[PDB]
């Protein structure tokens, strides 16, 4: 219950499972998501994770009660923000496979991911503003970086949703599949990634994270140093050997 | 050149190089552009009507650096765009042979009435060329795909009647009644809710590339606008009062 | 398998599993792909012609993990794409029954000439399936919307003549003249400005999803290109000189 | 004359009104825009502003004479740059409702706004480069952030315009309506925003501004602290009460 | 051989010319590209550069051997990274005219440019990850800035290509022309730019570079100071004189 | 190869002496360009680990050639070569020590600021008198000084143009060593010799981390320090360094 965990080779599947609550991000759910990812970070048999919900909901926000019984004093000392920081710290390719609604926390959780594949009926939204609040988990930072000021501001300031198709044209998502195929296609995406050198994935992803953290020039230098790191790995040898003599590479993770 | 006559809400333009079969030269394109400026800006002109002088409608471009892009870019493209843009009903009275640019221009009118002996000659391919003036946009929509391809690839005559049977034009009449029936319809349309008509034309143009979902928003949008016009109010009261409506086109 | 013959600018491919009604197996798809490679790369072949051996054109996929995506993804999709991609005129001579993939493949030719006794059987729905090979792309454009829906949902025969009347194909001829007339047209097209023809086909393909505005830029673009070809120059001099033009297809 | 001011509930409408000059941004106009926004910033009866021009022009640049009679020395000490900084400092949702031409200063003024709704015939452009100048009001910074390097560079280096449709697909604008509806639809957009808690709008908008000012990690922390601020407000209570017991919330601005 | 150099007024054309190697970016090629651009930087008769390949390839990566015979120690001291830094330092409008494949280094070289015009059959891709490496020339920084996190991550982490059409909708490219026209249309683009004041181009481009280097507020100030610089130039006078009295301006580069 | 710049060597330490006595060691275009070529050549010489840069007892460098910056107009100033030489100096990837005796004014101060470490003579002076000429610092004087001595002292010197002694500069953190004039250079060479004793790659790694600290916020600096650190974990010399330390000897590094 709450979060189902499943496996397909070096791909780890995390299914938000709170149907009656529209997969709302529980404190308990969030913590279980954190425990699973932190465990996978160090499991050398895992290369990629996929997060999904169900056909009707990815995650329809967060528990509204858990957020009310927090006052000025209780909000300052809340545990949740560090949970989100630990989710972000996950060091392996993280794909969100979104069907149905991704709203508020649900949407902020898809923005957290490296890659979003959506279903034809997906909806993305930040309705925090309608409740007299606002996004408190990256909504106001991550959206605007991938879709630009006008759209992100409209979404954040009015709280109106957009379709999976608007989302892809805006850059919030990079795929749109028929609802019954999203999850399956998301997993295939994952299996293609998981076929590459694990360390390369990690260094490539770190390169990518850091682009949001620094100016371009420093980003280039940092990419150079993660590049040079790989030069020193065994799998770099394997990856291009297996490519030049035309086979499927077997990576040791070194 | 180009003869023009305005009467009773109707602006009638006559392609007028009769011996050349009203083929276009640079000077003719300029005069046409000038006349169109009036149609666009003068809002008592609530219907345009194109037709040819002599025995032909338009043999297209008079073919006497080889950069065919420029001709397209200077003459036919702004002409086609603005005609498509015009929020007024345009009727093409094809009174004879319509060839090259002449055919694709004629075929691009909102309502096309052709004389029985008129033929549409799109022989671009024979010259190793492509159908211009929206040719390749229009044919698939006016004739459907298999026929547009057939017409454009093999490149041979299409009679008024064939075109009709094929759905490419609205009407075919005996040569000697053409001028009359066309001018009949234009006078009629020139008293109809021009604003409403302009939205209809735009909506239908737009629907070619919109989804149903997008298109329902645009219809709501156009209805919302139409229902504030004077002519909407006039039309629902004339009908309720079993009297004949007097539209102003706003 | 697949018989192929090149003569006089014309590459004629014959689907050749006569008893199976030239239904496709994996080995047949490979040979077809190989022959197409030649059409694409060899530029003296300026017309392709598809036809069937025996009494049928193509009964489609021979139906003897249940992942129908792969078949589509391996065999029919690259075949359809590259045919659409081919800047050369393709003629489909449908000499008999065209079923499943066979019908939608046939219907996707630039110019389709069908024997009188030929029928198009798209019975996908009877199998709880969908029309493939561009089926669901083609039908609405070739037959219009109400008919594409009717054909695809109820899923029953369409005779050559019906298809014709409906605008889905270019010509219907007596069975015994089919081979002759098709091969007549292919020989003809194989001497026409192939480059020009290739742009025409691309333009018309593209116009299905372009606005008029986008499409006028693409026509300017294609005219600009066409008017630099050898065949443009040849075509305007042959005509001026009242002689018969000798196109090379460049 | 020059700028018409009008009101619709907590929505303030600002109409550039210099027809004969194509709504060109006068020094006087700019200053009037600044005075109006600075007045609205502190008017608790206002929640949102909309800026528009007419059907043919939003604003077709700035007075070309006022810019010529400025030499190296006069350009260094110009008043205008601070005017622009004061416009940017406006702390409430700012929607640009663009019809017709938004060029040079006009375009830079739409980029300044949080959200752009455009009409089907809108054109956006920076023709500064053709005059032997360049954008001096955010053109070279704001455009590239919402449409990316290739398009913004083309626009800035060649000075060619784009259509409202190109603009939306690029992210410069978030809506495209028939010309006769742009203004009306812009105002409805505004009225939806103005129905939300004013402080939430302000904190959400501040969150958004700051995303352009900092790296992601700091952006997240800053969003957390504007979040926590709202937790402490009265309207947060009202916003979610009115939502849970299904009514329209009445916010005190506290 | 290797790089063809050609000229059209103040437009300089650089043609990658290694057909048998799919225009792969040689060390020698890279250095020749660097020498040519550094020479054009100071040639006052040049205003714009265009880079292109052929119809089938723009550049299909880099020499795979030259990269293998580099070990941890040899990778640290590699010459190439500074070559890329010198290419980036080119101070004039740089347009990439891409036909066919732009992969790995080829793609990173198009991202380096200010503006990309692509052909209908162009493909963009970073397949570094499949070889057990990753992008080492700006791939992980520049892509994500113009197309956003989801798409850039998918491309970088899976190494799958995209079409010229996906590329334009994503913002990686700003034009898509029929293959046989890309180069010609790219050159016309260039000639429009090269008709403007050279110093304006340089200051406008510097403004643009710096947007990737700083936060918005500082970007605005810096744009102001490059603006003010132009105010002091002779061509500013010429540019607007020639515009107000309706002619073609003749710029002295002062 | 330039009379004005004496190139000399001590083991893995390279010494560059500014030598335009008549011109108070003013930084010429030619001198600047020479300096760039020397350090670039040293960047790839695997027998070099550290550089030291010095003038004489009376001057380190007293500004730049004043004529060369005058005959440049608004146009000539926009396209000047000099700024890219400064960036090429700063791109030198090995430890760079400035041994300053006497005047380091204008470009001279800017040069020293450009170095990773400054050791000064008791009589050394540091200042940026550009503002007195009606200009300003043009090579980092406005950027590097404030980063190491705070806003008050930096703005003072830059806005007013006044010098500060070697002792004021050590307290302010512009300099990290003050010695008797006759010992400055000698002690600066002992400092480079001590650095040059460590792993060439480690020196390069650690330096790069230090340069980036001025380029990115703190969190990103740490992330960056870690990828550089890890880099060294992959080197042979890391094994040699701690091996020779644990079994108590002098490490022989291969540069790998």
């Amino acid at each position: 219950s709450e979060l189902i965990v499943s496996r397909q080779q070096r791909v780890l599947l995390l299914t938000l499972n709170r149907p009656a609550a529209r997969n709302a991000l529980n404190n308990a759910l969030l913590m279980q998501l954190v425990n699973e990812l932190e465990a996978a970070a160090t499991d050398t048999s895992i290369s990629v994770c996929v997060i999904t919900g169900n056909a009707r909901f990815f995650a329809a926000g967060a528990d509204l009660n858990e957020m009310a019984e927090k006052d000025l004093a209780a909000t300052l000392n809340d545990t949740r923000p560090q949970l989100w920081a630990r989710l972000q710290a996950f060091n392996k390719p993280l794909i969100a496979a979104v069907n149905g609604y991704a709203l508020g926390a649900g949407c902020e959780l898809a923005l957290l991911c490296d890659v979003v594949v959506a279903g034809e009926n997906a909806r993305f939204g930040l309705p925090e503003i309608t409740l007299g609040i606002m996004p408190g988990a990256g909504g106001t930072q991550r959206l605007i970086r991938s879709v630009g000021k006008s759209l992100a501001s409209k979404m954040v300031l009015s709280g109106e949703s957009i379709t999976a198709q608007q989302a892809q044209q805006a850059g919030l998502v990079s795929d749109v599949f028929p609802s019954d195929l999203t999850l399956e296609y998301a997993l295939q995406l994952a299996s293609k990634m998981a076929r590459h050198s694990p360390l390369a994935l990690q260094a490539a992803k770190q390169a990518l994270r850091q682009s949001q953290e620094v100016a371009l020039q420093a980003g280039l230098a940092q990419e150079r140093q993660l590049f040079t790191l790989l030069a020193a790995t065994e799998d770099r040898h394997e990856g291009i050997s297996a490519f030049l003599q035309k086979r499927t590479p077997d990576f040791k993770g070194r | 050149f180009i003869l023009s006559h305005v009467e009773k809400g109707v602006m009638t333009l006559t392609l007028n190089r009769p011996e050349r079969l009203n083929s276009f030269n640079d000077e003719m394109h300029a005069q046409l552009a000038e006349c169109l400026k009036q149609v666009e800006r003068d809002d008592t002109i609530r219907c345009l009507l194109l037709t040819g002088a002599g025995r032909g409608f338009c043999a297209g471009q008079d073919l006497n650096a080889p950069d065919l892009g420029m001709s397209v870019e200077r003459f036919y493209n702004p002409l086609v765009r603005r005609l498509a843009k015009l929020p007024k009903p345009v009727i093409c009275a094809v009174n004879g042979v319509a060839a090259g640019a002449g055919a694709t221009l004629a075929l691009g009118g909102d309502i096309v009435i052709a004389a029985r002996s008129a033929k549409f000659v799109m022989a671009f391919s024979k010259l190793g060329l492509i159908p211009d003036c929206g040719g390749t946009w229009l044919l698939p929509r006016v004739a459907g795909r298999a026929r547009a391809m057939g017409l454009a690839l093999l490149g041979n005559q299409l009679s008024a009647e064939q075109a009709h049977e094929w759905g490419m034009i609205w009407q075919v009449v005996d040569d000697e009644t053409l001028a009359d029936t066309a001018q009949q319809l234009a006078r009629h349309l020139a008293t109809q809710p021009t604003f409403g008509l302009g939205l209809i034309k735009q909506a239908i143009n737009s629907a070619e590339t919109n989804t149903l979902d997008t298109q329902l928003d645009l219809e709501r949008d156009y209805q919302r606008l139409a229902g504030r016009s004077a002519d909407y109010r006039e039309g629902v009261s004339a009908f309720l009062a079993k009297r004949s409506p007097q539209f102003t086109g706003k």
